[PDB]
């Protein structure tokens, strides 16, 4: 079905499956982690039930719907913390009722450096001028992406990538800037690739050294550990 | 898994 | 990077480092991780030298030079590991005397997960037919582009102007290999999203190199620096 | 450090 749809129909699919912004409780180092938490865990409710809207995953096997959420679940909030965050610099828009800085990231030890990367990539997407309908076909591409190495899924990439070419095709960009944008869009991704890694890590180590994480949030971590 | 139970809602 | 997409292609291909051997013996069977190590320590020694001959990268200052290989050194070492096995179905050609498999993986603790994102990586590069001139190329991008995100004001703008040199040049490579539009787009991007695999196989084996530091593993003086930029 | 001077020779 995913295949047989048009890069418009693609672009109103996935613009009418996005997740809402959700708010956030109403700092220190118990205090940022557990309103990070509690806020990741709502969104992560949301993220399933867009994956499922999401054009080929409802194709695919229940295991590898898993497999692909368990893999690039912390990469898909932070490209949408990284999207929200655009007209926000120097700025981290977790919720609209929670925002933060640089500064703010010292309260919890090692996380001053996530929070660098994540406002860069957040710079680059504002200098590049990222648009909605493209933002939303990076993320689609992150989620089937991600560990689909660890056919169908090729299928729908390839897709997406059609998709956002045409995105390109129109607002008048030349051949040549319509690869090299695609090019610069793709190589974004293997940073957020980068960010959830060491944001992975260090989620794991605050599990070890006891916030109390939530159940569905613990299970997505150890399909990493 | 929690997450088998929220991909089938 | 006033040269054509054929001088960009040819300049990666001289530039490229030779295929070095390890010290292994077949008569002898831990054991396994100091022969890689020693053989990454001395892939390093070329691949410094050959970051050198990549065209935009002698332009940029020191300081920045070290940082764009202290992140993306095991990158650059593993997709070069994943493109010498690319006609080694289920096998890992370390080198041309050492050629792995994945029962030898197990040897190592932890170590059997990157084998299989290694050989799914090589059997990607198989499938989708990957040429040298495409390698070279993606190559050099990684040097180019796993830091830059993670740094007077610079003017980066250098090292995007060369990386979408890269670009151009891949478009081209393919256009001749008699690809439509489309297809070049698509293999662009199946070729690109490889580079989000090999960042994580990086990430993911990083963190088993800083494990065996705090012990029976003992790194060079080369590694343990550029692997301390990474914490 | 090493990369340093490597990258300087
Ligand atoms: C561990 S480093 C930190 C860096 C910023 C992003 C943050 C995330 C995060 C990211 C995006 C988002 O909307 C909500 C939450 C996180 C995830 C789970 C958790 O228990 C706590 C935080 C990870
Ligand atoms: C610990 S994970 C392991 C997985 C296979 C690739 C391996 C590499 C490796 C990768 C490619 C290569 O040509 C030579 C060496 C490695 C690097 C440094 C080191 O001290 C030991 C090994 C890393």
């Amino acid at each position: 079905l995913a295949l047989s749809l048009t890069a418009d129909q693609m672009v109103s699919a996935l613009l009418d499956a996005e997740p809402p912004i959700l708010y956030s409780e109403y700092f220190s180092e118990a205090s940022m982690m557990g309103l990070l938490t509690n806020l990741a865990d709502r969104e992560l409710v949301h993220m399933i039930n867009w994956a499922k809207r999401v054009p080929g995953f409802v194709d695919l096997t229940l295991h590898d719907q898993v497999h692909l959420l368990e893999c690039a679940w912390l990469e898909i909030l932070m490209i949408g913390l990284v999207w929200r965050s655009m007209e926000h610099p120097g700025k981290l828009l977790f919720a609209p009722n929670l925002l933060l800085d640089r500064n703010q990231g010292k309260c919890v030890e090692g996380m001053v450096e996530i929070f660098d990367m994540l406002l860069a990539t957040s710079s680059r997407f504002r200098m590049m001028n990222l648009q909605g309908e493209e933002f939303v076909c990076l993320k689609s591409i992150i989620l089937l992406n991600s560990g689909v190495y660890t056919d169908h899924i090729h299928r729908v990439l390839d897709k997406i990538t059609d998709t956002l070419i045409h995105l390109m095709a129109k607002a008048g960009l030349t051949l040549q800037q319509q690869h090299q944008r695609l090019a610069q869009l793709l190589l974004i991704l293997s940073h957020i690739r980068h960010m959830s890694n060491k944001g992975m890590e260090h989620l794991y180590s605050m599990k070890c050294k006891n916030v109390p994480l939530s159940d569905l949030l613990l299970e997505m971590l150890d399909a990493h550990r | 898994k929690i997450l088998h139970r929220l991909l089938q809602d």
